[PDB]
């Protein structure tokens, strides 16, 4: 995918 | 909070010539955060059929919108942008010239 | 010439109006070709881009599921910054994020990018290293903390070196015909009369792909930088870009007055004067 999973800060 | 006060533009998608349809655009930018209201007006009225640009912002992180409708200039009517932003008292009036 | 893929995020706080927003709008240069919005009334990847509309059906799903997941994450994000700057309940919050790469004209990577803003100030980075970070304040001290523990930074240098840049030469590729085309400023200058003593020079760039471009005014060979208005470039809305470049002359001396123009779809950058 282009998106990149995010993490919580 | 630090919150930044938009710069607007108001202006046509190419040059204006009287009786030939054309897109008015008022670009809101560099403003934080990013809660906005904008009209386009024409002599005065507010257009309804108005679309707008999908929130981003630049590096520096200030938001930026544009608000768009299509027109017709001519000689007699007027056209303007109405913005208003938490950082405004009171709402701000540009109004459109078409050598700006 | 050089390019770059760049996710923009912005997630904010309504409190007393259901969850926060998350939107997130990615671009190849100025060239928009995904949003997100969870205000959506079907949130999905949406193309912005007639080259991105020739990705199949698992490509959309892909990434509309990273986007819902991103969705909740920055919601988890907006709850623990809150508590981490003992922010009441009561009040909007803003955090913003960009990430994604940047390629030479061989499309090796350049360098990739992931940081993010809380209420419009600088809160945590990746550094140019993709290894550590750089925390803005004691809060994203906490973050820099628990994403050390986790080994986050790996998961996005992975990320910036592998997927960010083999989709960014996939879009190149697909979208070559406007991606990798500059188109150059029309150029031309206006004079308007101010007073019997002084008029403005304005010197206007219209019609031009990608943003950048340099617009200046020189009096006798030197730049005007201090006497210079200059307007934030401006979307046309049909893609391209505008700007112009003013400055106050006393009558009578205007073809002492020079406006360079460099963009990359000129063959030659241009010296323009009025008439």
């Amino acid at each position: 995918a282009a998106a990149k999973k995010k993490y919580c800060l | 909070m630090i919150q930044r006060t938009p710069k607007i533009q108001v202006y046509s998608r190419h040059p204006a010539e009287n009786g030939k349809s054309n897109f008015l655009n008022c670009y809101v930018s560099g403003f934080h955060p990013s809660d906005i209201e904008v009209d386009l007006l024409k002599n005065g009225e507010r257009i309804e059929k108005v679309e707008h640009s999908d929130l981003s912002f630049s590096k520096d992180w200030s938001f930026y919108l544009l608000y768009y409708t299509e027109f017709t200039p001519t000689e007699k009517d007027e056209y303007a942008c109405r913005v208003n932003h938490v950082t405004l008292s009171q709402p701000k009036i540009v109004k459109w010239d078409r050598d700006m | 010439g050089s390019h770059s893929m760049r996710y923009f995020d912005t997630a904010m706080s309504r409190p007393g109006r259901g969850e926060p927003r998350f939107i997130s709008v990615g671009y190849v240069d100025d060239t928009q070709f995904v949003r997100f919005d969870s205000d959506a009334a079907s949130p999905r990847e949406e193309p912005r881009a007639p080259w991105i509309e020739q990705e199949g059906p698992e490509y959309w799903d892909r990434n509309t599921q990273i986007f819902k997941t991103n969705t909740q994450t920055d919601r988890c994000s907006l709850r623990n910054l809150r508590g981490y700057y003992n922010q009441s309940e009561a009040g909007s919050h803003t955090l913003q994020s960009m990430y994604g790469c940047d390629v030479g004209p061989d499309g090796r990577l350049l360098r990739g990018h992931n940081q993010y803003a809380y209420d419009g100030k600088d809160y945590i980075a990746l550094n140019e290293d993709l290894r550590s970070w750089t925390a803005a304040d004691t809060a994203a001290q906490i973050t820099q903390r628990k994403w050390e523990a986790a080994r986050v930074a790996e998961q996005d240098r992975a990320y910036l070196e592998g997927t960010c840049v083999e989709w960014l030469r996939r879009y190149l590729e697909n979208g070559k015909d406007t991606l990798e085309r500059a188109d150059p400023p029309k150029t031309h200058v206006t004079h308007h009369p101010i007073s019997d003593h002084e008029a403005t020079l304005r010197c206007w760039a219209l019609g031009f792909y990608p943003a950048e471009i340099t617009l200046t005014w020189q009096r006798d060979g030197e730049d005007q930088t201090q006497d210079t208005e200059l307007v934030e470039t401006r979307p046309a809305g049909d893609r391209t870009f505008q700007k112009w470049a003013a400055v106050v002359v006393p009558s009578g001396e205007e073809q002492r007055y020079t406006c360079h123009v460099q963009h990359e779809g000129l063959p030659k950058p241009l010296t323009l004067r009025w008439e």
